[PDB]
């Protein structure tokens, strides 16, 4: 009654029969902006079906020597579907997300992942190596899009913060002896109630193998990791022509 | 001590309303209506 689930929203459902449990980030569901909070005076659009779908984005192969990946949300979906068309026309934006990452393996493979969220995941550099040149990260390390980006130094998460206490932020583990998926429901976290969808990326989805993959030779050596996400309770405002960046 | 009627018959337009905050914006919808036009002013 906990191992088996089904998440239907929009026209797309996903079934899982070896889940762990759904955690709701910071204990509350995504919701619409109340009139106590809103400052924009134009009526928002709320598509309510066409953008609240599980978008399956990409597939990272996980071998025995991987480091970890990250996806900046919502810039994984400003190139995809009716979410990517409404977020490019409209200046303002708010939504929550239901984030579901699948990674199946046999009952002989082993290894654990820490799929975790963290809001305002800013990216530092190696500062020129020795630490004296103020190098800023490029635009693709900042906002990789639906392609994702691989961590260089996952012990410090490319930001000088340790991964050992990433477990404070909303997370759950995918260890291949127990579960194969990890649902994380995230509300809209930001100070101001709407923001731009092209500039500001509210959070980043860190997916790091902490305990590495291991399997005896003869088993299937290709163990993919696919993340599917669904913008919940999304609404846009401030209509103008299409910007792409 | 007069019999004339000329002498015996011989003011702000705006009211200061209290306004602590800026005024709210009530919900409007579309309107397809002739006769009345709120945009066309006379400057
Ligand atoms: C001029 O001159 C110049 C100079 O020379 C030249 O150049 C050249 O070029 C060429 C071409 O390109 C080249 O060659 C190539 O190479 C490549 C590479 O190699 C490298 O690298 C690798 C990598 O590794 C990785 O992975 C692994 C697993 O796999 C792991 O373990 C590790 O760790 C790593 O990891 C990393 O990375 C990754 C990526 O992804 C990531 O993710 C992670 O994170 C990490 O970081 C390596 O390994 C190698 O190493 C080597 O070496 C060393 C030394 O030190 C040793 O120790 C080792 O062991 C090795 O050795 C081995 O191996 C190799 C291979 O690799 C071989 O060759 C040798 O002999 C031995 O055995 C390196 O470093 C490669 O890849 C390639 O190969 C390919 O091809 C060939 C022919 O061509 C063949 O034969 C093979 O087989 C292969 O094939 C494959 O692949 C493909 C593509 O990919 C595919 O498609 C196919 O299908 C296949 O697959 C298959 O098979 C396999 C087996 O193998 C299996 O597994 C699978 O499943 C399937 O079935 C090539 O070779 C070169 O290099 C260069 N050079 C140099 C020096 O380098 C030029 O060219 C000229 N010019 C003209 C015009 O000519």
């Amino acid at each position: 009654s906990d191992r088996v689930a089904q998440l239907t929203i929009g026209n797309s459902t996903i079934t899982t029969q070896e889940a762990a449990n759904i955690i709701v980030g910071y204990g509350e569901w995504p919701s619409y902006c109340s009139d106590d909070d809103a400052t924009a005076v134009d009526k928002p659009t709320r598509p309510d079906v066409s953008v609240n779908r599980f978008y399956t984005l990409d597939t990272k192969l996980w071998e025995k020597s991987s480091k970890g990946w990250y996806w900046k949300f919502p810039d994984v979906l400003t190139e995809t579907g009716v979410f990517g068309q409404n977020a490019q026309f409209h200046y303002l934006y708010r939504s929550g997300f239901c984030i579901h990452v699948q990674c199946n393996a046999s009952k002989f493979h082993q290894g654990a992942l820490l799929v975790a969220i963290l809001p305002e995941y800013v990216i530092g550099t190696v500062a020129g190596g020795t630490g004296t040149e103020d190098s800023h990260p490029p635009y693709i390390q900042t906002q990789p899009g639906a392609d994702g980006f691989e961590l260089q130094h996952p012990y410090v998460l490319d930001a000088g913060i340790p991964i050992s206490q990433l477990t404070v932020c909303p997370h759950q583990w995918i260890n291949l002896r127990t579960n194969n998926c990890a649902t994380i429901i995230v509300p809209y976290m930001n100070t101001l109630p709407f923001d731009s969808a092209l500039n500001h990326c509210n959070f980043g989805l860190l997916v790091v193998p902490i305990s590495p993959l291991d399997f005896d030779q003869g088993a299937t050596p290709v163990i993919p990791i696919t993340i599917t996400l669904a913008p919940m309770c999304s609404e846009f405002a401030g209509l103008r022509q299409a910007v792409t960046q | 001590g007069d019999r004339v009627a000329d002498m015996i018959e011989s003011r702000a337009l705006t009211q200061a309303l209290p306004a602590p905050t800026g005024q709210n914006t009530q919900v409007s919808s579309h309107r397809l209506d002739t006769g009345e036009v709120p945009a066309l002013q006379a400057a």
